[PDB]
DNA sequence: TCGAGAATCCCGGTGCCGAGGCCGCTCAATTGGTCGTAGACAGCTCTAGCACCGCTTAAACGCACGTACGCGCTGTCCCCCGCGTTTTAACCGCCAAGGGGATTACTCCCTAGTCTCCAGGCACGTGTCAGATATATACATCCGA
DNA sequence: TCGGATGTATATATCTGACACGTGCCTGGAGACTAGGGAGTAATCCCCTTGGCGGTTAAAACGCGGGGGACAGCGCGTACGTGCGTTTAAGCGGTGCTAGAGCTGTCTACGACCAATTGAGCGGCCTCGGCACCGGGATTCTCGA
């Protein structure tokens, strides 16, 4: 017989899938052939940034009585923090505004 | 009848207890402004104020107070202990411009037993400069995480410091299905009370030598307060241009039973105020309308009580309002024969009159 | 009458605009520029709208961009005002002239 | 009715440029901004659809679709992320 | 009509953990995904090269762990290099 | 002892027609040979990203053509894609 | 038999070699398959440009009477230009120096 | 080991680079400014050629090596490699 | 009376000479042992040939004229001819580095 | 508008060492067939772009007043340039040892390739709750007296 | 310092449409197996790095006098902000057409792959002339009177 399916995404506690990236991996023509090993580490560095950002948010969101996330929130998130603001420093956001910065010698005496 | 004697005296114990409060309310103030003064890692402690009244603290002697002290602290990780949800442990995660308390830490969690021991240092440095009043603080207590201050003015007044630290994060998950009051008081409150900061309080658990001391519990103290003060139906319940009901009386009635059960028999000591709060919580969500508490049905609203707290002897369960998995009557935490023999107390008043209140 | 004084209402606007998150540029001119500048390279193009769109944020992106660098030189001369020397200036480090 | 259009660019009013430095946050605008302005963005616009319409000329079509803006913009480091790719 | 492949579903599942009664509105979606595609090509393309380097013709977890090593700024890579690691190890035991 | 493949004779070659007797000292060698290999990768990583784009997975000329067009500023460009048309035609002839 | 061989550089009347091109596309993993018209094209668009820092960083050289060239009149050549110094606007050239460059203002009255 | 070699950045040698800049009148506290870029510089620089390295099992940190770390950050160096 | 240029002479006549010439400005010792103190911290006991603290050098050049001829822009667009440290942290926060 | 002086440019002679050509040879490019698939191409379906019409009203346009800011002129005084004399350490040339880079042989385990099958994820359709909006307030801030 | 005016934050009530979720189904991911070559490891060779010594002279360091540029202050006038009343055209909702994007079904030419053959390019030489260097003389640009 065959024993029951356990994908592997399971077999790793993981979130991101971990099939879906190792075709990624082989078809898109990065390297003659991929170790086994590579897609659950790099699934795992994806799940990372992903829960980092949308915690961020989501505090940033629920700070100003709002239930659903808008792109206004992801750039407040983004653009706060020192790290992440390194990683993305060219990336434009589509309707995300700016950050609240006034000079100091602007305002009156 | 008996009940409103009780009531009468209940409120003329505010006045044996006003001076008392506020002689220690002086004291608390002076020590706050002291820490707010001194540049530490403590600097912005702030009481926590949790009501004073006989309704929101727990059974006390009448000079005997407690205040806790909140702390502010950024982006925490909790993870769970137990399989009900009962204890929990404390990590951090990423902060990019530096840990400030990253030498408290002992290995991955913060150690509660650190903490404590330099708050209490700096309670004894402080209270060594209060001039004016005999303050003093009392030698610690083997397993007892309360600084408990002396107060000599020239009566003594014990007075417990916890630190709380507060929480700004989401409601952690086990609280998912708790404080059920969607119709009560309509999912809008509910909703505007779950976007509120958290507490944690340092408890260590009964369950061997592993991680004592490093063991902290969820506090919701606001919200109860809260509730508490705005507890009606219509927003005009209890309030100067709305009508009276008996729900607090209720509470303070059995609440007093068990106080002066507990009083008579020291067999009862695992039981305190806070299973009574969990169980009449239960009670008003279970019925929800204030007709159901006309002040002149006070006597029949807290018979209707008793045989809940009965069936909830009975079956020894009593899930936790917040926390439902948690069972506050299990039977690792009050043997079956104290149970047993509180129902046979309460049995015995409630068909005698309640001659304990005499 | 209630004149305000000059330079108040400006900083109004700035609290304001910096809160928002709308559009600044007005939608069918900045279609018929982006249709006459196109004519130049083919003929008889058609663009779709969410390509209109996505040219317009990268625009205010980039000239929002340009003016608070611009402010920033302006400052650094001991002024208030911004001039188009300032404007070149700015360019001229950034490494595009 | 394939019209030719001629000075557009004027279509780009002096209260756009407005607020859009109010945005920036300036305080006093001066008077000869606006024409350096609009060369500016004259330039920019230039140098984005030129390789837009390249992008879509090799893949024998007519019509200048969003995934060809956002390619033709990245490729400048003014990665744009919200309109598919 | 043939069908198009997303993270929409993943992204989700990992917000109901870090917000349990919070959603997330379509744009917000749309950003989510493209973030997602570009970091991983990022990092793809960036351990692909090095790989080339010294003649190696394969893609072992050390080249994407140098990879991340490179790319992500300052503390980020520590905390990110952990993760990695454990997950790998929970998948080598069973 | 293995040994390396370097562009000298080529370059050589060409700057044999364009300026009859003047030689060439090692550093200017190894700057032209650098410069080659920089251009070569520059215009092959385009093509091959923008064949890529459409779902094709072959090179053809056309690729090659559009990425030059593409990367050269002005009138580089025209001029270059010339020489290219020209040189693929005597190709095909023969 | 077999006829006498005929290299394609020959074939293309080029001066960069062809065979060489095609190996490097063929194993640098670009693509999956590459074409067979693609090397000529590549290397006529290398020779050209080779051909076009040659000539004029020869013309420097000839110009203040030296035989061979150094790296000094590389940098002239491809900095005095308008196109080939937007094509190499940021790379650095070993012991190039800099562009003879007084500002206006500096100089006296 | 060694300690305090930023001081070997003399002063005249920042007068020398100043000067094929194009600059006329260099004023005192130019210097402790300079020095603390150019130490940022370099620690950029060398923690990614020592990456490099470090994964390729060696102890040498060899010209290639410092050529791929420029060429990252938008530097590219002809001349070495 | 001893023959004297009178000031902003020879500074302009040291500028033509160093643009002029290529040969590197830092002298070697020095820019060889400030380059292993700063990698001594990343690693232990590291050898580096000679051409890469040669190309380290040639890098590190270039940086700083290209950071000089922008901050004298800076200091000629404030009506000026000295530069100072605020014009250098002006030039470095609008090209992106900070 | 002139002399006097310091710095630079040009020119002729000397020595050396790096560029330039020559010789084996060996490993990669070419010739010659074969085959299995990716790309070309015709034919059809139907979504999305373009074109237009009438109107409701929010934004642009033009103008008048006047006040704060840019620009110019003077002065003053301290900081940085030019030059000279002493002192420090960079450079150059030459040993001498040995750690580690580079190469060769060989073997084994990890990944590609196939077949089968079965569940996770995508298109689609539906209902209700979170947010947009309108209106009436209460509260915070700016200016002239 | 206050009052009066204007502007903005907050609370309450109402509609509506998008997002969160079931439901059906299909194609790609997992299990199970086999075959072959990439890389892992040991053993050896030899070159490039470190380390030191001793002399020679070029550059750095320090001190001094002084001419000039940075900075603060004051005064003047034009030009950009603020508010008001008029006029232009942008949104908006709705039709109506059709060009071209996208999909499907067949068939042909062309790039990979293999095997044998042979000459182009690379490493290792030798050799001499192009340039670095040296010393003298002619040209020139700056400064004070
Ligand atoms: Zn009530």
């Amino acid at each position: 017989a065959r024993a029951k399916a356990k994908t592997r995404s399971s077999r790793a506690g993981l979130q991101f899938p971990v099939g879906r990236v190792h075709r990624l991996l082989r078809k898109g023509n990065y390297a003659e052939r991929v170790g086994a090993g590579a897609p659950v580490y790099l699934a795992a560095v994806l799940e990372y940034l992903t829960a980092e950002i949308l915690e961020l948010a989501g505090n940033a969101a629920r700070d100003n009585k709002k239930t659903r996330i808008i792109p206004r929130h992801l750039q407040l998130a983004i653009r706060n923090d020192e790290e992440l603001n390194k990683l993305l420093g060219k990336v434009t956001i589509a309707q995300g505004g700016v950050l609240p910065n006034i000079q100091a010698v602007l305002l009156p005496k | 009848d008996k009940l409103k004697k009780v009531l009468d005296k209940l409120r003329l114990k505010r006045k044996d207890i006003s001076e008392a409060a506020e002689t220690v309310n002086k004291v608390v103030e002076r020590l706050l402004r002291r820490m707010q003064k001194r540049e530490s890692e403590f600097k912005g402690v702030e009481q926590l104020n949790t009501g004073s009244y006989y309704e929101h603290v727990k059974i006390s002697a009448p000079n005997e107070f407690d205040v806790m002290f909140k702390l502010e602290v950024p982006r925490i990780e909790l993870q769970e202990y137990y399989e009900t949800g009962a204890f929990y442990l404390v990590k951090f995660k990423r902060i990019p411009r530096g840990n400030p308390l990253s030498h408290f830490l002992e290995g991955e969690v913060l150690s509660a037993t650190k903490m404590l021991s330099k708050f209490r240092k700096i309670i004894k440095e402080e209270v060594k400069e209060i001039k004016d009043i005999d303050v003093s603080v009392e030698k610690e207590k083997p397993g007892s995480p309360a600084v408990t201050l002396l107060i000599r003015n020239p009566e003594e007044i014990s007075v417990d410091i916890i630190l709380a630290l507060e929480s700004k994060g989401s409601w952690p998950i086990s609280t998912k299905e708790g404080l059920p009051i969607q119709g009560w008081l309509g999912t809008k409150v509910r909703t505007n009370l779950r976007r509120e900061p958290f507490y944690l309080v340092p408890k260590n658990a009964k369950d061997g030598n592993s991680f004592q001391g490093e063991t902290w519990r969820l506090s919701f103290s606001h919200t109860e307060k809260y509730i508490l003060n705005n507890h009606g139906i219509e927003k005009t319940c209890c309030e100067s241009s709305g009508a009276k009901c008996c729900r607090k009386e209720c509470l303070k009635l059995m609440k007093y039973l068990l106080e002066q059960l507990k009083k008579e028999f020291q067999e009862l000591d695992a039981f305190c105020s806070y299973h009574v709060k969990t169980a009449i919580f239960h009670m008003w969500t279970q019925d929800p309308q204030d007709s159901q508490w006309d002040p002149r049905n006070l006597s029949s609203c807290f018979d209707k009580l008793l045989a809940f707290f009965l069936e909830c002897l009975r079956t020894e369960k009593l899930d936790h309002y917040f926390i439902p998995k948690f069972n506050l009557f299990s039977q690792e935490l009050i043997d079956r024969k104290s149970k047993e023999f509180l129902s046979k107390k309460i049995e015995y008043e409630r068909n005698n009159g309640f001659p304990i209140f005499d | 009458p209630h004149r305000y004084r000059p330079g108040t209402v400006a900083l109004r606007e700035i609290r304001r605009y910096q809160k928002s998150t709308e559009l600044l540029i007005r939608k069918l001119p900045f279609q018929r520029l982006v249709r006459e500048i196109a004519q130049d390279f083919k003929t008889d193009l058609r663009f779709q709208s969410s390509a209109v769109m996505a040219l317009q944020e990268a625009s205010e992106a980039y000239l929002v961009g340009l003016f608070e660098d611009t402010n920033l030189c302006a400052i650094h001369a001991k002024r208030v005002t911004i001039m188009p020397k300032d404007i070149q200036l700015a360019r001229r480090i950034r490494g595009e002239r | 009715h394939r019209k030719v259009l001629r000075d557009n660019i004027q279509g780009i009013t002096k209260p756009a440029i407005r607020r859009l430095a109010r945005r920036g946050g300036v305080k006093r605008i001066s008077g000869l901004i606006y024409e350096e302005t609009r060369g500016v963005l004259k330039v920019f616009l230039e140098n984005v659809i030129r390789d837009a319409v390249t992008y879509t000329e090799h893949a024998k079509r007519k019509t200048v679709t969003a995934m060809d803006v956002v390619y033709a913009l990245k490729r400048q480091g003014r990665t744009l992320y919200g309109f598919g790719g | 009509r043939s069908r198009k492949e997303s993270y929409s579903v993943y992204v989700y599942k990992v917000l109901k953990q870090v917000h349990p009664d919070t959603g997330i509105s379509s744009k917000a979606m749309g950003i989510m995904n493209s973030f997602v595609n570009d970091i991983f090509e990022r990092i793809a393309g960036e351990a692909s090269r090095l790989a080339h380097y010294n003649k190696r013709s394969t893609i072992t977890s050390r080249e994407i762990q140098t990879a991340v090593r490179l790319l992500l700024p300052g503390e980020l890579a520590k905390h990110a290099v952990s993760e990695g690691t454990k997950a790998v190890t929970k998948y080598t035991s069973s």
